[PDB]
């Protein structure tokens, strides 16, 4: 009203704010998709920021207006809608709801609540999970997490009512004061109980659409959802968000969620032909099975697992992948599907499978895009090398002893499509082989959170402030050649942590580099970092000098293989380039500083004398 | 969120700078809502104790509290501030009792006015404990009185006792023999006060009232209009038992004066009610009266009860003409009221939408009431209608931002709103849908019926009855009628699109036809499509729908009003026509119509009302009336569950088509000529399904639609050549059709046995349908099994041959005795259908074939039923339940059984008693009660001690039907004296939860003894058990229970007519229930006793127990100068 | 052989594609006997699931799309036969999951087609076969067997389901509960107060679990405080004998419950009223 009132002193115009909603009311009515398409693309830019200011009853309107597009003919209206409904902040939308009293009643004098929220999460986000368009079933998965965050219910223990809700946001902001594979985490997380209990609701709903789905969309869609929401809420770190009660116990804490849903729709006669939906129904079953790590660990068949109720699913898993891996080495090396645990040939729906995989790699094999990610064979055969991988950190010698044979057999065909998940499903085959896999190595208000918490947590910081080994040689051979034949830096990193895991294990460097070639082409590789024609050094730097760091150890091969006053010398070459120092030499020093100080004499005093001098 | 944390911030501060008032004073006079509201934060909780442990700030938070009490009314705000309130500072005591008496006691939250209670409790009891002159300087004598005559004059002291005896504590430290006239006196004392308790016993006192006197009682302004609706079903059952009625006619006569006289104060001149000048005015004032708006449901709770009965009355009784037009206007007159107030004044109570709309339901299916609202003149009611009914809707059902699908205005909007509403019935209005789960279920069935009706209206008919895709398609007729909205039909060319047909047939199908008319232009309409095969599929489908709509049987062609004939196998049971059979009929009687409200699916029945079952079954002879549900006891077909009215398979039984044709080895319903109908497609499906050869082969699909189609227009045919030309079409299909098809054979089979048996099983028949039915059991496809089984029932209603039955029983009873025993233990996870068909075929062998049958099969059947009915609730679905115990009672009461198979079934009937679930117990005393009565000792004893446990151990619905029944069960097999001790005792027992059912039962056994000549033995068992009466631990409760002890042992009229107010009164011991229980003794005393050996004797009881100033020491009192 | 399987389905597509719902279905079950012949039972489960789905098609046809009075329900019993052999298929290929989800599709078309109490039977049977092994789908599944229970007026069956309902949620959930798990143990709280005041049990019926929660509201945790004091109130106003209380509730009331519980309300202020089973 300040701002209008000198806008108009200043132009003479009559114009108000609240004349323009009304039209967008209209153009979400046209009778023309495209209209319609561009009306809630208007929506989306301003709904928030109205419902921020002194017109959010008209805010509050247009939400309950744009959710008429919902079953609209054109797909770009659904997924309009989609993106602009993510954009909603509910804990603010549940203060609006809460001090209306007309809005509730609308036209034709309504007796109810609005119930915004389940609206829009229940008759708009996941009913178009069951979309024929898998295009609308992704914006529907990917606006799903976006809105978690978000949500908003009465009852809960962090925050009371929407008021709380709306400042723990503005607050947590302006008022802050062997390596595991991917899906492990052993130390206790410290969670928000709030997003924890919201995770919890958005679950349940979503595997209560997947348990009654009479349609293959629907099912489809569920996994998708459910597949994305266990990547950006990891089920090892929310194991409460997850929890269904499956293994009886915080009924730290670790959970299994709804894997027996997924584990059976794997082994239906028509789940498995649908190679999306498959690929996201294998990463999370990998998931939700490591998220019972710790407490399903011991303290005889996969004998590191105490918690025998688990072993049927994780056999389950572990065959089934053994299978489809095994079937993509059929179709990649062009052989028949006829004449041991990945066999296949005596299982009709798996005979399905392979068809439908052939014939995906039929057409990649008669067209030349290098540039899509999307391609469903390559996107298959990489998720089940990536499971496969995450389910190796539960396995012992005794459980792959009599498969270790068969599957280099398989990663074999597979390297030349998946080089660089084939490298590391070696890679978790050496862990499990060598005895290093995780297996072998083992009330609150305003006042709260707007002055009391973040005042205690600032004072007690101030207080304190005073104060089988000779059947992997062949695939080792495959990936050092193919380091020096390739311009893929994501498979070049990949092979430098093979390496220094051989050195690690204390594999002989002169049993796999005798000719000097490897560290020979490595060194090379520093002329064009250096001059800035090596594409996308920035992601190769750190891994050549961790590996690099590891071989100046090697002394007893007769002589040192480079030596810490080489490596030095690399790494002001770097240095002295006009390079950007944080892409580049702070990458090259990290490696060198935690060796020459944390791990590791008349020249180590002189070194890192020269470390100090490059760090100023 | 800058509001509410400057105001903490603020307290945190003010709390440690306690010495500055002015801002601890700005804080409590400008901000003590917000106080209020945050009292949960930490720094407004130590403000708040700051202003407790201070004596004007104290005093400044309660002025501060009673200049906003206004608000700080909402449920949570009551509580929080009374939670402010507990803590406050001893000076201010008399102020905060001042606070609680004359604003906070006065709240409607029963939970937050204990609260209150309790705290002024607790502030009374400091200022007793508090040195006098303090406090009676906290409390003058002028503000103490106001307190005490505020809670004596608001009624407030009768509940809040405590704190009256309080405040009398504090400032008393400061300073007649019974007759008609006491009997009405007594009725007018609880009829004549406006309230909803006990109304069922009210209704039993005004009952005996002199019938002179009854409309003067109810016409006097003080009678309580809630009484009407209890008196109309009090006086119904009087009617219904054969008995005049004197109070259903007073009533009848009452609720129509009040609703005349309801009507005569609306303006003379409707206008339409719209949601969205000097009528409107005149409805703001009529409808925003108090009175005027409670009376209009309440009225029309007794109108609905009076309409709901109507057509079962005497012919006098029926609506007088003259009050048809009155009718209609009161019931327009009341959903627009609650309309009215649901856009004022927030949704009505549950029970006066449910009157509205029972009283609009009920209306619209009445055809003098009908006949009023469809005429020119009722042109604007009939649009309130409409527009009442979809407001309604919308409020309850539609969130905002959704909608209900996804000439004057007012009558094209009526237009829209009813076709709207109509497609709505297949979402929003049926109930169990996923659209229905935002409908209470008290709604659905009401606006379902109104809808149905509505869309029957000549205004609306014919725009409704048009497919929304046609106006889509441009068609744009001018319409043309008394109305402006009559519409042409629509034209053939459009119904040759798929779903156009669809949606034509959706609506034929719901509305159904309002006269003959209408009939043969739908007739004709559908001719015209039939003469692409998924049409024709359609088209026969729609024609078979058309043709059986003429077989529903009160009003023909009316889905709103009526449901498809039936006519059972099952015979009248002649042992009912004997002594023990009629006592038998009365007991059962009530059980089953128990069981009918329980468990009953209600599919006719729209409005809410218990005791108002109904079966489609005409009286039959030669060519009736419906026989009513009394009177069909146990003759409805064991393979229906219970109230429901669909379509089924032996739907119609082949002697009724005997006899009502004649053709032993109706014609026109409604004014419509089925026999042509029937006729023609008998003759054009018999062209269809045996083609000539130079024809194109007809489509398997439309062979089997057509047979489909032939088995259900079977239930029209009227003539003996029809089932021969139906016959003969069939075996000549079934010789050249390949015989895998078993699709079709789900069909062909039935209808075959069907033609069969009315054609009457002759040799040259019954061979090879014998043949047809022994490989049609062997299907793999069920559906067929079960075709085959209702094609068996079907031919085992004729009189067959020797040969062919020592032939086929043998096959059926094989099949029968193979198939129950694999399934009776797991009921639940085989088809209910397969189960339900082959105990009705068992059940019929039994009764019908028990020398074809052998003598193990009945023994057999007997012992599967009894492992399926001792199965749990999960085990064992409830249909499967109630229709196989249902079936065993018809074998029981038709004598076909041995007295072993008699004994089997007694064993089973008294384990199936003992069971949680009230619905399953209360057909096992269905069972038992028939083992018992056809069984005309040690054995009754445990009989009569198995209703006495279900009277302890029951849901207050059991028990009180078992307590009905007891009395009659006690006197049918026992002399008194043998029950006498038991019946006593239970009503006496500390146990017992239900002493006012028994009440009624101890009353029941008294009255007996009276008329049966016994006088002589309630004085004895009255002087023997009155020591027991005196040693009930709650004196309440002992004088009470003598009350009803005298009360049922008096000779005298009107003190037996006074039991309904002694058990309305359980647990009281006010001055009125000493003075009646006085007199209720007294009368036994001067009548029942006479020698002074027992005078002598009854004073001696009454001394042991008659401590001063107890009603005992007053009985004596009275009785020591008789 | 597995040719005739083939050629059973394209006869099933082509069938389907002419709106011909029962020889589609017809030719499913016969792709189904070449299914078992040939020892795929997963082949042989889906298959019948695809028949079933053809004969549900028809029947809601027949009974929701053109509301035919001629719909004596034959292919709702082909369906549930066929439903019912895949149940069997799924438990000896040891798929407890697949077999409930079968019963919860029979359970769902029971209902819509207006049989609550056989729907709530196929309910009970699903919560059954995932209990051990997905606490939260069988909530889930108990939670429509309770809803069926008050459409077919069996109110001391959905009693008794409410009652086993909040000691699972109790046992899987939690004193406080995950989110899932206390959304149910509120429905089941509210409904089971309703529930116990409109069947109003003797001392020898109350149970502890039923005496436990009446003790309650003679502290709100899970509930929200408005209606924790609503309800409260009408517990009081029900023991004592209070119309004007429980009529000025039920007003107060009807935006914090559900439809389903709305209902419930209204029966108990009804039972008070006029009471069950005196014959008038
Ligand atoms: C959607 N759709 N399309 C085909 C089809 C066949 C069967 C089922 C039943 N459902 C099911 C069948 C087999 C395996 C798993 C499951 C899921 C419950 C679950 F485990 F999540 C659904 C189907």
């Amino acid at each position: 009203g300040d701002w209008m009132g000198t806008i108009r002193t200043l132009t003479g115009n009559t114009f108000s704010l609240a004349d323009c909603i009304p039209l967008l009311r209209k153009t979400l009515k046209d009778e023309s998709s495209v209209t319609c398409k561009l009306a809630c693309t208007a929506v989306r830019n301003c709904v928030m920021s109205l419902c921020s200011s002194s017109y959010s009853e008209l805010g509050l309107q247009l939400i309950i207006d744009v959710l008429t597009l919902r079953n609209s003919s054109y797909w770009l209206v659904r997924t309009e809608l989609l993106e602009t409904l993510a954009e909603i902040d509910f804990r603010l939308v549940s203060f609006l709801e809460a001090k209306a009293e007309n809005l509730h009643r609308g036209a034709h004098h309504y007796t109810g609540l609005l119930k915004l929220q389940e609206r829009v999460l229940n008759n708009v986000v996941i009913h178009l999970l069951g979309d024929e368009d898998p295009r609308v079933r992704h914006v529907a998965a990917a606006s799903l997490i976006r809105l978690v965050p978000k949500l908003f219910y009465k009852c809960d223990q962090g925050q009371a009512d929407p008021v709380v809700a709306v400042a723990r946001d503005q607050s947590s902001v302006y008022l802050k004061l062997t390596r595991i594979y991917r899906g492990y985490n052993l130390l206790p997380s410290i969670t928000d109980v709030t997003m924890e209990n919201n995770l919890s609701r958005v679950i349940a709903a979503v595997s209560h659409e997947l348990i009654t789905s009479t349609t293959r969309a629907l099912t489809f869609g569920c996994c998708e959802a459910l597949c994305l929401l266990s990547t950006a809420f990891p089920v090892c770190i929310w194991s409460l968000g997850w929890h269904c009660g499956v293994p009886p116990l915080s009924a730290k804490s670790c959970t299994v969620g709804m894997a027996t849903m997924i584990l059976t729709l794997l082994s239906s006669a028509w789940f498995p032909l649908d190679l999306s939906a498959h690929q996201d129904a294998l990463i999370l079953a990998g998931n939700l099975l490591a998220a019972s790590a710790p407490k399903s660990l011991r303290s005889e068949v996969w004998p590191a697992l105490g918690d025998r109720a688990l072993v049927p699913m994780v056999e389950q898993l572990f065959s089934h992948l053994l299978k489809v891996i095994n079937i993509c080495a059929h179709v990649l090396d062009d052989v028949a599907p006829g004449p041991s645990l990945g066999s296949f040939y005596h299982l009709p729906s798996y005979l399905k499978l392979h068809d439908v995989l052939k014939a995906t790699h039929a057409n990649y094999k008669v067209t030349l895009d290098l540039q899509n990610s999307t391609e469903k064979f390559g996107g298959f055969l990489r998720s089940a090398l990536d499971v496969l991988s995450q389910i190796l950190e539960l396995a012992t010698l005794q459980d792959i002893g009599k498969c270790v044979e068969e599957i280099l057999g398989y990663l074999k065909s597979c390297f030349s499509r998946e080089p660089m998940m084939a490298t590391v499903c070696v890679q978790q085959l050496l862990k499990t082989l060598f005895g290093t896999n995780l297996a072998s190595q083992f009330r609150p208000g305003l006042y709260h959170y707007c002055f009391m918490a973040p005042y205690t947590h600032f004072t007690q910081a101030l207080a304190d402030a005073s104060l089988h080994i000779r059947l992997f040689e062949p695939l080792v051979i495959k990936a050092l050649k193919q380091y020096t034949t390739t311009t893929c830096v994501q498979l070049q990193k990949q092979v430098l942590d093979l390496l220094a895991q051989l050195v690690q294990l204390r594999v002989n460097y002169c049993l796999l580099d005798s000719d000097q070639v490897f560290i020979g082409f490595v060194l090379k590789q520093f002329e064009y970092i250096e001059v800035g024609q090596f594409r996308e050094s920035e992601a190769i730097i750190p891994n050549i000098f961790f590996f690099l760091v590891l071989l100046s150890y090697e002394r007893y091969h007769s002589k040192q293989i480079i030596g810490i006053p080489k490596i030095i010398q690399l790494c002001d070459g770097i240095m002295a380039s006009g390079r950007k120092a944080v892409t580049h030499a702070i990458p090259a020093l990290q490696p060198i500083v935690h060796d020459l100080f944390v791990l590791r004499g008349k020249e180590l005093e002189t070194q890192k004398e020269v470390v100090v001098s490059m760090l100023l | 969120i800058v509001r509410r944390g400057a105001l903490i911030l603020f307290c945190d501060y003010v709390c440690q700078n306690l010495h500055d008032s002015e801002h601890l004073t700005w804080l409590i006079v400008n901000h003590i809502q917000d106080l209020i509201s945050l009292s949960h934060e930490p720094p407004v909780q130590d403000f708040i104790s700051a202003v407790h442990r201070n004596s004007a700030a104290s005093g400044l938070f309660i002025q501060a509290i009673q200049s906003r009490c206004e608000n700080l009314s909402t449920p949570t705000m009551l509580k929080k501030t009374l939670q402010c309130l507990e803590g406050i500072h001893l000076s201010q005591s008399g102020a905060v009792l001042t606070l609680y008496v004359d604003r906070l006691l006065c709240t409607p939250f029963r939970v937050l006015a204990r609260m209150v209670d309790i705290l002024a409790c607790r502030r009374v009891e400091m200022l007793l404990a508090a040195n006098l002159q303090s406090s009676m300087a906290q409390l003058p004598m002028e503000e103490l009185n106001r307190i005490q005559e505020y809670l004596q004059s608001s009624g407030l002291a009768q509940r809040h006792q405590r704190l009256y005896s309080l405040l009398d504590r504090f400032r008393l430290s400061t300073m007649v023999s019974p007759d008609k006239d006491w009997y009405v006196h007594l009725v007018k004392s609880q009829c004549w006060t406006r309230s909803d308790s006990a109304l069922l016993e009210g209704a039993e006192l005004v009952n005996r009232i002199p019938a002179e006197d009854m409309n003067a009682f109810m016409m006097n302004s003080e009678f309580n209009l809630s009484l009407l609706a209890p008196c109309l079903s009090l006086g119904m059952s009087e009617i219904s038992g054969g008995q005049k009625s004197a109070l259903f006619e007073a009533a009848r006569e009452v609720t129509l004066a009040r609703v005349s006289g309801t009507v005569q104060q609306l303006p003379a001149v409707h206008h339409v009610f719209q949601p969205e000048a000097a009528y409107w005015s005149k409805l703001n004032d009529l409808f925003g009266d108090a009175a005027l708006y409670q009376s209009l449901p309440t009225l029309a709770r007794a109108l609905a009860q009076y309409l709901v009965v109507v057509s079962k009355l005497p012919s006098h009784l029926h609506l007088p003409p003259e009050k048809e037009k009155d009718i209609v206007k009161f019931v327009v007159a009341t959903l627009e009221a609650l309309s009215w107030h649901l856009i004022h004044e927030q949704i009505p109570l549950s029970l006066d939408l449910q009157a509205g709309l029972d009283c609009c339901c009920l209306a619209l299916q009445l055809p003098g009431l009908w006949s009023v609202v469809s005429s020119t003149e009722f042109v604007t009611h009939a649009c309130s209608l409409i527009h009442c009914v979809h407001f309604i809707l919308e409020a309850v059902a539609v969130q905002p931002g959704e909608q209900l699908l996804s000439n004057p205005k007012y009558i094209t909007a009526a237009c829209e709103m009813v076709a709207e509403m109509v497609e709505s019935l297949q979402s929003v209005l049926a109930l169990g849908h996923k659209r229905n789960s935002g409908v209470p279920a008290f709604l659905t069935p009401l606006l379902r019926n109104i809808i149905i009706s509505l869309a029957r209206l000549p205004l609306v008919n014919s725009y409704t009855r048009v497919p929304p895709l046609v106006w889509k398609l441009g068609w744009s007729p001018k319409p043309g009628g008394d109305f402006g909205t009559a519409f042409p039909e629509i034209p053939v060319e459009f119904l040759q699109e798929k779903e156009v047909f669809k949606e034509f047939i959706y609506r034929i199908n719901t509305l159904g036809w309002t006269s003959r008319t209408q009939f043969e232009e739908t007739w004709a309409t559908l001719l015209g499509v039939l003469v692409r095969t998924q049409i024709n599929v359609l088209a026969v489908q729609a024609i078979t729908s058309l043709v059986l709509s003429a077989m529903t049987v009160p009003v023909a062609g009316n889905p709103a009003v009526s449901c498809l004939e039936q006519q059972p196998r099952n015979k009248p049971l002649k042992a009912l026509d004997t002594r023990f059979g009629r006592k038998l009929s009365i007991i059962r009687g009530i059980v089953e119509q128990e069981i009918q409200a329980m468990v009953s699916k209600r599919e006719n029945i729209a409005t809410h009302h218990l005791y108002q079952a109904w079966d489609p079954v005409p009286s039959l002879s030669p060519a009736g009336a419906l026989i009513s549900h009394e009177k069909l006891l146990l003759q409805i077909n064991p393979e229906r569950e219970l109230g429901s009215m669909s379509y089924k398979l032996g739907q119609v039984s082949i002697h009724s088509v005997w006899l009502g044709n004649s053709i032993t080895p109706r014609k026109h319903r409604a004014g419509v000529d089925i026999h042509s109908c029937s006729q023609f497609l008998l003759e054009l499906y018999s062209r269809w399904i045996l083609p000539s050869s130079s024809a194109r082969r007809t489509p398997a699909i439309l062979i089997s639609e057509v047979v489909r189609s032939l088995l259900v227009v079977s239930d029209l045919f009227t003539e003996r050549n029809q089932f021969e030309l139906m016959y003969v079409t069939l075996t000549e299909l079934r010789r050249v059709h390949p015989s895998e098809d078993e699709i079709l054979a789900q069909y062909l089979v039935p209808a075959t046995c069907k033609a069969a048996a009315v054609l009457g099983m002759d040799k040259a028949v019954a061979e090879p349908v014998s043949r047809l039915l022994e490989s049609t059991l062997r299907s793999s496809h069920l559906p067929s099994r079960v075709g085959a089984l209702h094609g068996i029932l079907y031919v085992l209603e004729c009189d067959l041959l020797d040969d062919t039955a020592k032939q086929l029983i043998p096959v059926i009873s094989d099949y029968l005795l193979s198939n129950l025993k694999g399934i009776a233990h797991c009921v639940n996870i085989h088809s209910q259908q397969h189960v339900l068909v082959m105990c009705a075929t068992a059940f019929y062998l039994i009764e019908n074939y028990p020398l074809d049958v052998g003598p193990e099969f009945s023994a057999s059947i007997i012992q599967m039923c009894g492992v399926m009915l001792s199965g749990s609730e999960e085990s064992t679905p409830s249909i499967i339940y109630h229709c196989a115990l249902r079936g065993l009672e018809r074998l029981l009461l038709s004598e076909q059984l041995s007295r072993l198979d008699a004994e089997s079934l007694v064993k089973l009937s008294v384990d199936r008693v003992n069971v949680h679930s009230p619905h399953r117990a209360m057909a096992a005393l269905g069972l038992m009660l028939t083992c018992m009565y056809t069984g005309k000792v040690i054995v009754a004893m445990e009989r009569v001690s198995v209703l006495f446990d279900r009277i302890r151990k029951g849901f207050p619905c059991e028990a009180r039907v078992v307590a009905r029944i007891l009395p009659q069960f006690l006197d049918d097999f026992f002399p008194p004296q043998d029950i006498m001790n038991k019946v006593i005792g239970e009503f006496l027992s500390n146990q017992q939860p239900y002493p006012q059912f028994m009440a009624t039962v101890v009353y029941k056994v008294f009255q007996t003894l009276h008329s049966t000549g016994q006088s002589s033995m309630v004085r004895d068992w009255v002087m023997l058990s009155l020591s027991n009466f005196t040693q009930r631990a709650p004196v309440a409760m002992a004088t009470w229970s003598l009350s009803c002890f005298f009360v049922s042992a008096s000779t005298s009229p009107w003190v037996a007519a006074i039991l309904p107010h002694v058990i309305s009164r359980m647990g009281k011991l006010e001055q009125v229930d000493v003075n009646l229980f006085c007199l209720v003794a007294t009368d036994f005393y001067r009548h029942q006793i006479e020698e002074e050996l027992d005078r002598r004797a009854f004073q001696s009881v009454l001394e042991v127990v008659a401590a001063p100033g107890s009603p005992y020491h007053r009985l004596l009192t009275c009785l020591r100068n008789v | 052989v597995a040719e005739a399987g083939e050629q059973f389905g394209q006869l099933g597509r082509e069938l389907r594609a002419q709106e011909c719902l029962p020889y589609a279905a017809w030719c499913q079950l016969a792709v189904a006997r070449c299914q078992q012949a040939l020892f795929h039972g997963p082949g042989e489960a889906l298959a019948l699931t695809e028949a079933a789905r053809l004969f549900l098609r028809q029947e809601r046809d027949a009974r929701q799309r053109l509301v035919c009075p001629a719909a004596y329900g034959e292919p709702l019993q082909a369906a549930a036969s066929a439903l019912g052999a895949a149940v069997r298929l799924h438990l000896e290929l040891g798929q407890p999951a697949a077999a409930a989800a079968l019963c919860l599709e029979l359970a769902a078309a029971l209902r819509d087609l207006g049989q609550p109490a056989a729907a709530a039977g196929h309910f009970q049977r699903a919560a059954q076969l995932q209990l051990p092994q997905l606490p939260l789908a069988a909530l889930q599944a108990l939670g429509e067997a309770a809803s069926c229970q008050l459409l077919a007026r069996d109110y001391t069956g959905a009693l008794a389901v409410f009652t086993r309902m909040q000691r699972l949620a109790r046992e899987h959930g939690s004193p406080a509960a995950l989110g899932a798990f206390s959304d149910v143990l509120v429905r089941c709280e509210v409904s089971r107060v309703l529930l116990l005041l409109l069947l109003q049990p003797p001392p020898a019926k109350l149970l502890p679990e039923h005496a436990q929660t009446l003790e309650k509201y003679s502290s709100s945790g899970q509930l929200p405080e408005e209606l924790f004091l609503l309800l409260q109130s009408l517990v009081m106003a029900t023991h004592e004998k209070d119309t004007e209380a429980i009529k000025s509730l039920q007003v107060e009331m009807w935006p914090l419950l559900t439809a389903e519980q709305n209902h419930l309300l209204h029966l108990v202020l009804q039972e008070t009223i006029s009471p069950s089973g005196q014959g008038v």
